[PDB]
RNA sequence: CCUUUAACGAGGAUCCAUUGGAGGGCAAGUCUGGUCGCAGCAGCCGCGGUAAUUCCAGCUCCAAUAGCGUAUAUUAAAGUU
RNA sequence: ACCUCAAACAGACACCAUGGUGCACCUGACUCCUGAGGAGAA
């Protein structure tokens, strides 16, 4: 309520309400494009990179932990990304100056849990899944 | 061994009535618009259809200066399934006794429902009169009637209480916070109060005012009784 | 700290003393350089190499480790530049480590 | 203690016992999986007084 | 290839159903062993500081099923355009 | 003088800062029949 309800003002409503959906943050970020610009990603669900250098990244309070990420530079852009690894002892199968194979974390855009700075996880190393090396269904292909 | 319940014998007037079976049905007690003020008179009339569906048993706790003291407030609906439901709220230092204290307050508070029908008759009705609200501090909810068959298409908390109403067709939409249950079930319940208190074309025709029971069994009444 | 309360609701102590694992593989003795805040610090590593140091669960409030003094520090299993503490000792214990000339005789306290 | 330090990966998993004991016997499919679930729940016909039992209980 | 037809072709040990989950949201363990704020889990809320219903394993149980999980775009949920 | 109206009214202030940390859901409603013929006797 409060507002018009002429019945010749189409123009007044259409207009108003192509201005006002720009405050959305929603709205905002698909139609300038400058999500596609500031990211690493160019909207692709994966990408694929060359490894730099494992790190240890401290876990964020009440929680403490150390969480052994790594760093990476990609193929397509030679920027870089940080990239969790998951589970016990899969960041040996990890070796450095290898490609990977990345991934979001299914939060699609924000840091999740604990662990600060980090928005990306690994899945492939090398045509073979983190889950058939930790598992022991197949054995490094070198 | 030792036989024989001996179970209420009323201090209340309207209680005695029932209780020597001079009052046939709960449908002339509403019809005078009068209180209930016992729990045994319902039970009379009912008892072997009467189920409870106990909703949440919901902590809360406050503060002093040895620290929290927690009591426990539990929600308990009850209804047959022929038109009569009820609801009720109680707290208590522990848990058993409030559920207890519930069971006997909503079957005091126990109302019955109009149902109607869709567009069309065929016998026995399956819905809502009319489309009506209900509102409980910034719940609300809109029943809305709907044809046969369509099933109760509601959340979980309000299709316990319609479906204990005999209600078995309906839409629905809420608005506000439902998360507080409290709210959305008491204004739920609030809807189907009005089902009789919203006027229709067929009540225009005017009613005869006929004598309460008050007036005709007063006779019994003067020994010593009140 | 100087009595205060609330300082007993929780699990008096102290170290009935106690003794004494060492360097381990990648599990070694340092020394005190600075004393950052927010909650990590520094400590060389008494061979040669510098090292940034960490702090460990529980050792967190439980334990002050004041600047200047030895203390025992895991390295990480891939990185050099920071390293993760363990296990501090006694300024007693660590003359007396000394003493028996197991790490490098070249830091005072 | 912890001793060789705290950042190793692989602790858990590499100090854990490895056990099984892998079936001989062969589970149902299909049809005859959703025939036993039907008659151990329903038509058995056990149900008692109130209880939280629930379908599994080990405890 | 399919349909149609000879001749061989089922005793459950193999002529082998998997993919996820069992603290709450949300259908299913306050079982047993190991680890002890470490290693890890955790969309979210939170689990681990030696008695872990949430971690690593065993057993059991639950869901869907020749399919199931994960990432990303997008709609419904949103009367939060 | 005494004697003849009838309402309330204490007053000004030096200084005085800061507290290592890890606590507190594991919460539900059909049961009594113990005994009595018992017990002595049996």
């Amino acid at each position: 309520m409060g507002k018009c309800r002429g019945l010749r003002t189409a123009r007044k409503l259409r207009s108003h309400r192509r201005d006002q959906k720009w405050h959305d943050k929603q709205y905002k970020k698909a139609h300038l494009g400058t999500a596609l610009k500031a990211n690493p990603f160019g909207g692709a669900s994966h990408a694929k990179g060359i490894v730099l250098e494992k790190v240890g990244v401290e876990a964020k309070q009440p929680n403490s932990a150390i969480r052994k990420c790594v760093r990476v530079q990609l193929i397509k852009n030679g920027k870089k990304i940080t990239a969790f690894v998951p589970n016990d002892g899969c960041l040996n199968f990890i070796e450095e100056n290898d490609e990977v194979l990345v991934a979001g974390f299914g939060r699609k855009g924000h840091a999740v849990g604990d662990i600060p700075g980090v928005r990306f996880k690994v899945v492939k190393v090398a045509n073979v899944s983190l889950l058939a090396l930790y598992k022991g269904k197949k054995e490094r292909p070198r | 061994g030792k036989a024989g319940d001996k179970e209420w014998l009323p201090v209340t007037k309207l209680g005695r009535l029932v209780k020597d079976m001079k009052i046939k049905s709960l449908e002339e007690i509403y019809l005078f618009s009068l209180p209930i003020k016992e729990s045994e008179i319902i039970d009379f009339f009912l008892g072997a259809a009467l189920k409870d569906k106990v909703l949440k048993i919901m902590p809360v706790q406050k503060q002093t200066q040895a620290g929290q003291r927690t009591r426990f407030k539990a929600f308990v609906a009850i209804g047959d399934y022929n038109g009569h439901v009820g609801l009720g709220m109680k707290c208590s230092k522990e848990v058993a006794t409030a559920i207890r204290g519930a069971i006997i307050l909503a079957k005091l508070s126990i109302v019955p429902v109009r149902r109607g029908y869709w567009g069309n008759k065929i016998g026995k009705p399956h819905t809502v009169r009319c489309k009506v609200t209900g509102r409980c501090g910034s719940v609300l909810v809109r029943l809305i009637p709907a044809p046969r068959g369509t099933g109760i298409i509601s959340a979980p908390v309000p299709k316990k209480l319609l479906l204990m109403a005999g209600i078995d067709d309906c839409y629905t939409s809420a608005g506000g916070c439902t998360a507080t249950l409290g709210n959305f079930a008491k204004a739920t319940f609030d809807a189907i109060s009005k089902t009789y208190s919203y006027l229709t074309p067929d009540l225009w025709k005017e009613t005869v005012f006929t004598k309460s029971p008050y007036q005709e069994f007063t006779d019994h009444l003067v020994k010593t009784h009140t | 700290k100087g009595g205060k309360n609330r300082r007993r609701g929780k699990n008096e102590n102290e170290s009935e003393k106690r003794e004494l694992v060492f360097k381990e593989d990648g599990q070694e003795y340092a020394q005190v350089i600075k004393m950052l805040g927010n909650g990590r610090l520094e400590a060389m590593c008494f061979d040669g190499v510098k090292r940034l140091c960490h702090i460990r669960g529980k050792l967190r409030k439980k334990v002050w480790i004041n600047t200047s003094d030895i203390i025992l520090v895991g390295l990480r299993d891939y990185q050099d530049n920071k390293a993760d503490v363990i296990l501090k000792y006694n300024a007693d214990e660590a003359r007396s480590l000394k003493a028996y000339g197991e790490l490098p005789e070249h830091a005072k306290i | 203690k912890v001793h060789g330090s705290l950042a190793r990966v692989g602790k858990v998993r590499g100090q854990t016992l490895k056990v099984a004991k892998q079936e001989k016997k062969k589970k149902r499919t299909g049809r005859a999986k959703r025939r036993m679930q039907y008659n151990r729940r329903f038509v058995n016909v056990v149900p008692t007084f109130g209880k939280k039992k629930g379908p599994n209980a080990n405890s």
